[PDB]
RNA sequence: CCGGGCACUCUAACGGGACUGCCCGCGAAAGCGGGAGGAAGGAGGGGACGACGUCUGGUCAGCAUGGCCCUUACGGCCUGGGCGACACACGUGCUACAAUGCCCACUACAAAGCGAUGCCACCCGGCAACGGGGAGCUAAUCGCAAAAAGGUGGGCCCAGUUCGGAUUGGGGUCUGCAACCCGACCCCAUGAAGCCGGAAUCGCUAGUAAUCGCGGAUCAGCCAUGCCGCGGUGAAUACG
């Protein structure tokens, strides 16, 4: 049980925060619990949209929130009717009065969280783990990326003995503090139990 | 004599921010006292790495807060024009007391 | 020390005699890094060597060290079963370390209530060839040369 | 007219101002022998002077803040060493070989976790 | 070397319930979980039964034991 | 950390000394930091994600 | 020493003030 | 000079010396000397018959000392010991009274360790 | 302190600097030795950072989760007790056995932190904890804060002591609805063991060990002699 989170490790560089807003002492804890409330619903809802990140900027009673998706449609809605439901369901949580932008994911095949969830799902549907994994690494590796790697937890195939599956291609330097490796974790509830899924994608460097 | 005090988490989101405030008003008031730094206050959070035991795991987390000042003496309407409503950064938050 | 041959830390000379050997002795008196009290004691002592002795303290000191340096010492060693105490020379370096250490030790073994005195009197006694310091020194040589049979285990 | 040299040691800063004169020293006001009232080491600070037969030829006003009177004694020693160069830059030839123009970089070592004092590791019994 | 300050504390479960019995003289028993309370004169003569945390032990309150605190007369743990 | 034992939010301390922090995410009452409302664990989990604004990894 | 609660050090050690380590 | 109940502190500083009395500590020392206006540094032998009377009288009559005191203290303990007072039971049982741990460290109140047989393999380390 | 002045210290942001780059020596090369300059070197000093895997390692008691079990209850509320028990055994520590020391007074250098009912200036009542009053601070501009070891002067005079503070009696402060069980603090009295520790055993290679005090998190208060961190003074030794 070693190695740090590849993101948290690189936060100073090659990776910005998910919530970039000043605050302090009396507020910070309140102004943060909120962010989690926010993210809470978005992930509980926008699942089929393909969640990947939830930036949350601030300045004062005019929050940001910039959900990133693979299928920006599912988010918005018909003509923009859903972005009405949510955007409203939002203030029924934070009187704060906040926006709700939506950026599209340029190739969900380079989004560790996505590749992860991608695999997490297949596994839930009962696909061959090792296959799903190799495939995933291929997709990711086959559409850009200077390196990728996926890891599935254990009880592969519902086996009584928890195992751990691999798969990796090209440089994926977890040690190099400047790599720019996207990390993504996906759960996977199952008849037999939870099985975590980890996706690592390497892009450029400097 | 409008004393501005800028605080931010990013030492760039300020040098950028507080620097705008300098170039702007430098054409409608005095000449600004230049963005003077000011000591940073760091908050350390030393936490045990894993749950249950392992007293010597740890790993350190700090939340450093940075400050900037500036100071514009000789306030002249246009100063409060080039500044009043032309900011940009989001990871910043000001407090001014002329 | 598996790799290098750990070189000796070179000490800054005395703030009065500019003699390094003195600093060394002062460092052996020091405890808990209270190097001032340590320096004092040795100087107060040097002035006690001036009164009760018409000689220059610095020379009494060096004379002492000299008589307290063992030239032969016994070092244990496992040789076919038993641990025979092999007698052997003593490096110039080790001679000092031991001499100074022994002085301070025997000095703090004396009775006189005052630290600075025990050092003063110990040094003198050492110069004359008497005192707890020189005891150990002569005891060591005696130990060797009394085991000079196993000296063919030269080492 | 005047000469300068800073000087820092183990977290101490000493403003050293030499000035052709008697050879006295005003450390933070008090006399050299007054601030360092009874410290067998003090004598050190002025060593860079005796280095080139100064002292009884110069004079020194010194501001010292930070650390301990021991660290200050070394900062000041470096100050008097630097300043003594802005004056005559030719002093290096003899002032440096002594190492007075170096900035002892030995500082306290961070206190690492798991250990009692950065290194002093806790002890065990019947391990 | 005990100390409360200014305002000798006594829960008024038994207080206003002990003095009410002072009107008709005394009574025959009491029982409070307030071992937290100090003992005042009005308690003297009486017989309050304190709680072990399991039992209600009968404690005859005499003068010699006023200033104390009931619980000090109802042992908790069981040893030897 | 049983729903039942998260009556901490009940205010009603009857006396304000019965009040107690509790994790605002897992209920981990045991080592909850104030400045975050989070326990030593969650604080570490989130710091790794970047969801703790300007909370980088220390080192010196 | 550091342990005598009624001395200078005893007070300093226990980080307190009293008749033995007054405020000034 | 002999002062309180069989008290004879001599040849030392008067303060120090008064300390040798049951109810007198380094505190009452400087005071009894303070009030009675006597140098504390004077060697008990070098004292004056006049000072030894003001001391002998001021002290003996101002504080409850010696035997009479041990009588009180003993009397106290006996009391909280007669009444079901827990604190009193701690005296009977001979265990520490001021609520300390009695699983380890209570030797000052228990006496010498009274070792018994025990259970080995069960890392009692 | 005042005007004034950014030089200096510093504050924090950026830029420079080290690369065996230059000189001599050996080498095929990598590089080893030596020397100059330099604040600094041959990885300049300390962190973050832990490979494929191992131990059926640790945690379902942080959280998550398969399966099993309980549902007037293996759920829930409350008051009180318990987690603080002791004939004993061990681990990690604190304080100490003293004169390179202890006590009183006077006087001097630090860093990193924290502060809204919060830090608490200063003044008063109290031996004191602390209480009353009340300024500033929203905190490089006010407070915690006194650094301690240290320097100077005095006392102690080798004694279980002006060492050492356990234990116990009494008085009292403070937080808190509430301090019997079971808080910390103050003052008086008490003043224990301990005179340097058997077999055995632990740490640390330099600003390290050793020693001295300072801050923080948790937190009403606090059992902190713990933990994380700060600076002061500052060694011995390494043949092998
Ligand atoms: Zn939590």
């Amino acid at each position: 049980g070693n190695k740090i989170h590849p993101i948290g490790f690189r936060l100073g560089i090659t990776r910005d925060w998910e919530s970039r807003w000043y605050a302090g002492k009396k507020q910070y804890r309140h102004l943060l619990l909120e962010d989690q409330r926010i993210r809470g619903l978005l992930e509980k809802e926008l699942y089929s949209a393909g969640l990947a990140r939830v930036d949350i900027e601030r300045a004062a009673d005019n929050v940001a929130v910039t959900v990133h998706v693979a299928k920006p449609g599912v988010v918005i809605g018909r003509g923009g009717e859903r972005i009405r439901v949510l955007r409203e369901e939002l203030a029924k949580l934070t009187g704060k009065n906040v926006a709700l932008n939506v950026q599209e994911v340029q190739n969900p095949n380079l989004s560790a969280p996505l590749v992860a969830q991608r695999v997490a799902e297949q596994i839930e549907r009962r696909f061959a783990v090792r296959r799903a994994i190799k495939q995933a690494v291929q997709r990711v590796m086959e559409s850009g990326a200077k390196g990728a790697k996926v890891i599935v937890s254990g009880r592969i195939g519902g086996a009584e003995q928890a195992r751990t599956e691999w798969a990796a291609q090209g440089r994926v330097p977890l040690h190099t503090l400047r790599a720019n490796i996207d990390y993504g974790f996906a759960l996977a509830r199952t008849t037999y139990g939870v099985l975590g899924v980890k996706a690592y994608i390497f892009l450029g460097e400097v | 004599k409008i004393r501005i005090k800028l605080r931010g988490f990013d030492h760039k989101t300020l040098d950028a921010s507080a620097q705008k405030i300098v170039e702007a008003a430098r054409r409608s008031g005095a000449q600004v006292s230049g963005p003077i730094p000011l000591p940073t206050r760091v908050r350390r959070f030393t936490v045990i790495r894993g749950p249950f035991k392992h007293k010597d795991s740890r790993e350190h987390f700090e939340l450093r807060t940075h400050n900037r000042l500036v100071d514009i003496i000789n306030p002249n309407r246009k100063t409060i024009e080039q500044l009043m409503t032309l900011d940009l950064p989001t990871g910043v938050e000001i407090e001014i007391k002329t | 020390a598996r790799r290098r041959r750990a070189e000796v830390r070179q000490l800054q000379p005395d703030l009065v005699y500019g003699d390094v050997l003195v600093t060394a002795f002062i460092n052996k008196i020091m405890r808990d890094g209270k190097k001032n009290l340590a320096a004092r004691i040795f100087y107060d002592a040097c002035k006690i060597i001036q009164e009760k002795t018409g000689q220059e303290p610095l020379k009494v000191f060096k004379q002492a060290v000299e008589n307290v340096k063992p030239r032969m010492e016994v070092r244990s060693r496992r040789v076919g079963g038993a641990n025979y105490q092999v007698p052997m020379e003593v490096s110039p370096r080790r001679q000092q370390s031991l001499a100074l250490r022994w002085l301070v030790q025997a000095a703090n073994q004396r009775p006189e209530r005052r630290a600075a005195v025990r050092i003063a009197h110990e040094l003198m006694d050492a110069a004359e060839g008497k005192g707890g310091a020189v005891k150990k020194k002569e005891d060591v040589e005696r130990m060797a040369e009394a085991n000079r049979a196993y000296a063919h285990y030269r080492w | 007219e005047q000469y300068y040299g800073t000087g820092r040691r183990k977290e101490a800063v000493a403003r050293v101002f030499l000035r052709p004169g008697n050879g006295k020293v005003t450390v933070n006001g008090q006399d050299f022998n007054e601030y360092f009232q009874g410290l067998v080491r003090a004598v050190a600070a002025l060593e860079p002077l005796r280095a080139v037969d100064a002292l009884g030829r110069f004079d020194a006003y010194i501001t010292v803040r930070g650390g301990g009177k021991s660290g200050q004694i070394d900062a000041i020693k470096l100050g008097i060493a630097r300043a003594l160069v802005q004056y005559n830059p030719d002093y290096r030839a003899k002032l440096k070989p002594l190492g007075f123009l170096t900035r002892d970089a030995r500082v306290v070592e961070r206190k690492k976790y798991g250990k009692h004092k950065a290194r002093r590791a806790p002890q065990y019994s019947k391990r | 070397p005990r100390s409360l300050k200014k305002g000798v504390f006594v829960d008024d479960h038994l207080l206003e319930k002990v003095l009410e019995l002072n009107a008709k003289g005394e009574k025959r028993l009491i029982k409070t979980w307030s071992r937290r309370s100090t003992i005042v004169p009005e308690m003297v003569g009486h017989t309050i039964a304190v709680y072990n945390g399991k039992q209600h032990v009968p404690v005859y309150i005499t003068e010699n034991m006023v200033g104390h605190k009931l619980g000090e007369f109802a042992p908790t743990r069981t040893y030897r | 950390a049983r729903k039942a034992l998260i009556e901490k939010a009940k205010r009603t301390p009857k006396f304000k000394v019965r009040a107690y922090t509790r994790c605002v995410r897992c209920g981990r009452a045991r080592s909850v930091y104030r400045f975050f409302g989070l326990c030593r664990i969650c604080l570490r989990e989130l710091a790794h994600k970047g969801q703790l604004p300007g909370v980088r990894k220390a080192s010196w | 020493g550091k342990g005598d609660r009624r001395t200078r050090r005893g007070k300093i050690w226990r980080g307190t003030y009293g008749k033995y380590r007054p405020r000034k | 000079a002999r002062i309180a109940g069989v008290e004879i502190p001599r040849n030392k500083r008067v303060d120090v010396a008064l300390t040798y009395i049951y109810g007198i500590g380094k505190a009452r020392a400087k005071e009894a000397l303070e009030k009675t206006g006597i140098n504390p540094a004077t060697r008990v032998k070098d004292l004056t018959e006049a000072e030894v009377v003001r001391l002998r009288e001021y002290v003996e009559n101002t504080w409850k000392l010696e035997g009479e005191l041990r009588a009180e203290v003993a009397a106290n303990i006996k009391r909280l010991m007669d009444i079901g007072c827990y604190r009193g039971l701690r005296h009977r049982r001979g265990l520490p009274v001021r609520g300390q741990r009695t699983r380890t460290n209570a030797r000052t109140r228990k006496g010498p360790r009274k070792t018994v047989a025990g259970k080995k393999k069960a890392p009692r380390k």
